[PDB]
């Protein structure tokens, strides 16, 4: 019938240290330069890792080393079986390979790249293959589209109107939410186990910058205005091809080499060839995604909770700390928090006792917006002072 | 999705049904249904379909994605007759020419989208436009909800129209009323028009016709619990406030067009009000409901002055 | 585990012995086992019993199950899920009239097959979330992120096989996660009822009251006073209000957050007083569990 | 449920006589449906509005037999119907006989011109008569649309 005094011990916990944001991890999803699977992304540590592992030469291979030694921090492989040789066989093929539902189920079971990147497009220019820039692009774009962050990576034809009437084409805004492509395509110091370069897409030393600024910078500058490391000069310039510049079709990213400093991007405005919709501006497109990975990251934290209102506070003072930090480092709008970022989770201000009884959780997440400032509209003053 | 259609079925080679249905997920995407028969005239599982669409609960829209006429037309006149017991359908329907088809003549619930959309296929193959079409009502309901009319949206996936339409006969499909794929050399193809068929101003329109389908469907799923309760004063009371707290609800997110009065709603359910004694002796209860929809603004008429 | 110990010294592999080893790996506590014949006997005795377990065991287990709750017994029962591998295609109800309907129990599908050992029914994997549920906090803490040890899935379900089967009724499949383990998942009973979903606001309920109704067995055959009655009302309040102030019941002004009313004609009148009945009554705010999250963003 | 009978089979046993089919719909299961007793009468249908007469004087029949014998006077008649109605408002409380002002929902009396005359009372007899109007099911629930 008797009891001891019940010392009761317990204790407590830690720990938000979830951080990862890999939407800024690229994946490079070539073929295998010919003992890896066809189907796996394989993390890279350096060139001096991976392209020792299964040659330094192939199509993916240079533009393999065309990252790292344009400053990668890190990139993903896909490798994806011997590509058959006849490259219109092997990139169509592809498309068969892309039509497989196989994609998707290591895709959506993938979450560890944003960036979606095959630089093989260059074949492309050798060998419809307008049908193939469009429907292979129309893919990457269903395929990023109904992934839930990530981020098709493309480049144009160099030859005009293959790109025009190409951008001349229906496209829904979602998809032109997410994809671009650069047209001049990069003449690099690799040699062509010869004296001749090795013409490579941008599209490795475009993915070495952009974690990079994404690292230093942070994703909200900017990509653009960066001199490329490992290239001669980007292969055609703009002002030989005067189409394109009719802004009738989707817009592009334009690579320039510059005289006096370096070949500088110059492009960074969505597919979505709009002029109001704050889904240009790819930087502010991608700075979203992260924070939805940065509250999803929280999101499931709070999972089985109760519909009290004091647990609705527990979160309202974690974001309000969180975004606060980071519109303090400048990443947002506002000279204020106040019209930085605003929170409206409440009663009837979110929910209603039906989604008590439907036991949801709801929050309003507002955010201003900043913007780049991209162009010089100078005015002069004489003021003639007698 | 289209990952388990390639488990259970198959793509063939020479066949149509297998690319009409992969444009449908590239749209908008959301589960769908299919019910494979084979021959036209079959008409024992024809007249076994309508007591099969009833016991799954959720069927909203109809279509077929078949090319040709002589299959089109005898699924339509198959369960013509399921769509006017007021269970909730609402289907759609291509036309082979410049008028309407005349196996549903008549109706509030049909849609037509003219011209038919080809796509290239190692020459390119036409295919009428009633499978596509189903997927850009899966986005608009989305993002924007059931009352905003899809119209602006963007076909997602097309090379060119079969024939193409210009305004000036335009003017007369758009009347008798028939909607029309259109073709713009900015943006692309894109739909256009949201006219259903049948034209007085009770319901020309697609938005106010498929308010009015879902507002039902939700309060009649949940009355049906409560089918055998007793009909007095306190039950009249619960009935009439869950009601209310619905219509409100949806009235302060923009879909009732009405002012910053109250005026959109007048559930009543009492006994000297809309009902008498002696219903209630054979049991029964009214429910007066009544909405004030939101239109679609077309025809914007600037006319300038000088003041 | 001790006396367990010295009656099961011996491994078995029939589902009970791996229930006791994974049960008393949850610490555990005095539970008992009484087979498919004497279900309501010691119930009728013990008057303890919170918890009724499916070893497999179904077809006279329902019917004594639904026999005790025609009487109403005030305990929560919980079942087992088929045993292997619906297709899902189809079928979607047919996999449940098996189960006789409630607001008293649920299922929890996969068979959280025990890759030490044999393939062990959830209803006894579930106990064990539970088991560090109310260790943890209490009983309208759902059980539903508390994670297991050991014990694999038979099945790594779905997330929309899982979507379209939470409603209906009390599927609960138990998925594994990153982060979390084997956890298991979805909280809900078996009626999709505005008044029962999600089992610990039942069970709420079904702890709230035994504890009373045992608690005023001392009390009757007293002097049916104006003067008993406030008195009566003075006890419970206070503990509600601890209760309430616990969080375990939801809602501010905690008077609001529930009610309490007894008196001579608000509550029982003049001539049931005059024999002898006395009947009160209570009506409260309690939590609901926040099952779904739904978030809205604005750029303004 | 052995079978499964239709939604318009019970439509065409619904009218003369009271089938009263078992049902099963999804989600609830197995459930009975329908609660109608033999004739169409609009005075004697729907079952619970019958157990509800048949219930409501097998108590009073119970207790007044120790009330037989007593002297048929005044302060008789104002016991009786101080007794009667006490029990009735018990009963309108908790929803069994639906109507507001309760005076319209019975009627209870008894007196000596009212009811049972001088003759009649020599002879002993003590006769009353109270009427109540209880509630019916709602089986039928229709709902009309508009716009206003």
């Amino acid at each position: 019938t008797m009891v001891l005094p019940g010392v009761s011990y317990n204790e407590t916990l830690l720990t938000q240290a979830s951080n990862d944001d890999p939407v800024t991890m690229p994946l490079f999803i070539g073929y295998t330069p010919p003992p890896v699977t066809v189907m796996q992304p394989v993390s890279v540590g350096s060139l001096t890792q991976a392209n020792s592992l299964f040659g330094q030469r192939g199509t993916l291979a240079y533009s393999l080393r065309h990252f790292f030694e344009n400053g990668g921090l890190q990139c993903y492989v896909l490798p994806l079986g011997p590509g058959k040789g006849e490259p219109a066989a092997r990139l169509q093929e592809l498309i068969a390979a892309l039509q497989t539902p196989q994609m998707l189920e290591t895709l959506l079971a993938d979450d560890k790249t944003g960036l979606v990147l095959v630089p093989e497009l260059s074949e492309l220019n050798e060998v419809d293959a307008d049908a193939l820039w469009y429907q292979g692009w129309q893919v990457l774009l269903t395929l990023c589209r109904q992934a839930p962050q990530r981020f098709a990576l493309l480049e144009l034809p160099e030859d005009p109107a293959s790109a025009v009437t190409l951008t001349q084409q229906s496209f829904s805004a979602d998809q032109c939410q997410r994809g671009a492509a650069w047209w001049p395509r990069l003449e690099t110091s690799y040699q062509d186990e010869s004296s001749a370069p090795v013409v490579l897409s941008p599209l490795p030393a475009v993915a070495a910058a952009i974690q990079r600024s994404a690292h230093d910078n942070g994703v909200w500058k900017a990509p653009a205005n960066i001199a490329l490391a490992k290239t001669r000069r980007p292969t055609q310039s703009i002002l030989t091809s005067q189409a394109l510049l009719d802004n009738q079709g989707v817009s592009c990213n334009l690579i320039r080499s510059f005289v006096g400093k370096g070949v500088r991007l110059w492009g960074c405005r969505t597919l979505l060839n709009e002029e109001n919709t704050a889904w240009r501006y790819i930087q502010i497109r991608l700075l979203v995604s992260s924070v939805e990975h940065y509250l999803s990251k929280l999101a499931r934290a709070y999972l089985f909770e109760p519909n009290t209102a004091p647990t609705w506070m527990k979160l309202k003072g974690q974001v309000w700390t969180w975004l606060r930090q980071q519109w303090l480092a400048g990443a947002f709008f506002g000279t204020v928090e106040d019209e930085a970022f605003s929170l409206s989770i409440g009663l009837d201000e979110t929910m209603t006792e039906d989604d008590i009884r439907h036991g949801k959780m709801i929050l309003q997440v507002r955010l201003a917006l900043l913007a780049p400032a991209e162009f010089i509209a100078i005015s002069l003053t004489l003021d003639l002072r007698d | 999705s289209w990952l388990d259609y390639t488990i259970l079925f198959d793509s063939n080679v020479p066949p149509t049904a297998s690319v009409a249905l992969r444009l449908y997920f590239q749209n908008g995407g959301g589960p769908c249904y299919l019910y494979p028969l084979e021959k036209a005239d079959d008409n024992g599982p024809l007249a076994a379909l309508p007591d099969l669409i009833d016991e799954v609960g959720e069927i909203t829209l109809l279509a077929s994605p078949d090319p040709d006429e002589t299959y089109r037309t005898a699924v339509y006149g198959a369960l013509a007759a399921s769509l006017d017991q007021h269970k909730g359908y609402f289907l759609l329907a291509d036309s082979v020419n410049g008028d309407a088809p005349s196996a549903v003549g008549g109706s509030a619930q049909v849609a037509v989208y003219y011209p038919n959309v080809e796509v290239p296929h190692t020459a390119p193959l036409s295919l009428p436009p009633s499978a596509l079409i189903a997927g850009v009502y899966g986005k608009t309901d989305g993002e924007r909800g059931v009352w905003k009319a899809p119209a602006n949206v963007v076909l997602n996936g097309v090379s060119d129209v079969s024939v193409r339409v210009t305004n000036e006969q335009q003017a007369e499909l758009n009347p008798k009323g028939i909607n029309v794929i259109r073709h713009f050399s900015d943006r692309g193809l894109v739909v256009w028009g949201s006219r259903t068929q049948k034209d007085d101003d009770d319901w020309r329109y697609i938005p106010v016709r498929r308010l009015f389908d879902a507002a039902e469907r939700d309060i009649k799923k949940a009355l049906q619990p409560m089918v055998f309760e007793p009909n007095s004063q306190l039950t009249w009371k619960r009935v009439q406030t869950a009601i209310d707290n619905y219509l409100y609800r949806l009235w302060q997110q923009g879909a009732l067009a009405g002012n910053k009065a109250e005026e959109a709603y007048f559930v009543r359910v009492g006994k000297g009000i809309t009902m008498t004694q002696d219903e209630i002796n054979q049991g029964k209860m009214i429910i007066q409901v009544g909405m004030a929809a939101v239109r679609p603004a077309e025809f914007i008429i600037l006319k300038f002055t000088q003041d | 585990w001790a006396e367990f110990t010295v009656e099961y010294p011996t491994p078995l592999e029939d589902a009970f012995y791996t229930s006791l080893s994974l049960w008393f790996m949850h610490g555990g506590g005095k539970c008992y086992l009484v087979n498919e014949a004497n279900i309501a006997d010691a119930v009728a005795q013990y008057d303890d019993i919170t918890l009724i377990v499916a070893a497999g065991t179904d077809t006279t287990t329902y019917t004594a199950f639904t026999t005790v709750v025609g009487q109403g017994y005030r305990i929560f029962g919980l079942f087992d899920g088929p045993k292997e591998k619906i297709a899902g295609t189809a079928k979607p109800d047919e996999v449940m009239e098996e189960y006789p309907t409630s607001p008293f129990g649920a299922v929890f599908y996969p068979w959280g097959t025990l890759a030490s050992g044999a393939a062990v029914p959830p209803s006894a994997i579930a106990a064990a979330s539970i088991t560090q549920t109310d260790r943890t906090r209490g009983v309208w803490k759902a059980p539903a992120n508390q994670a297991v040890n050991g014990v694999t899935p038979a099945f790594a379900v779905s997330d929309d096989f899982q979507g379209k089967y939470n409603q209906g009724k009390a599927l609960n499949m138990i998925r594994t996660f990153s982060g979390q383990g084997t956890v298991v998942w979805g909280a809900r009973t078996l009626e999709d009822s505005d008044n029962w979903r999600y089992i610990p606001v039942r069970r709420l309920f079904n702890a709230v009251e035994r504890d009373i109704q045992k608690s005023l067995n001392k009390l009757v055959f007293e002097p049916n006073s104006q003067p008993t009655w406030q008195r009566v009302k003075a006890a419970v309040d206070s503990y509600l209000h601890s209760l309430w102030q616990q969080g375990a019941l939801a809602g501010n002004t905690p008077a609001d957050a529930w009610f309490v009313q007894v008196g001579k004609d608000l509550t029982m009148t003049q001539e049931e007083i005059n024999q002898g009945k006395m009947i009160i009554k209570i009506g409260l705010a309690a939590v609901r569990p926040a099952e779904f999250i739904i978030l809205q963003f604005s750029q303004d």
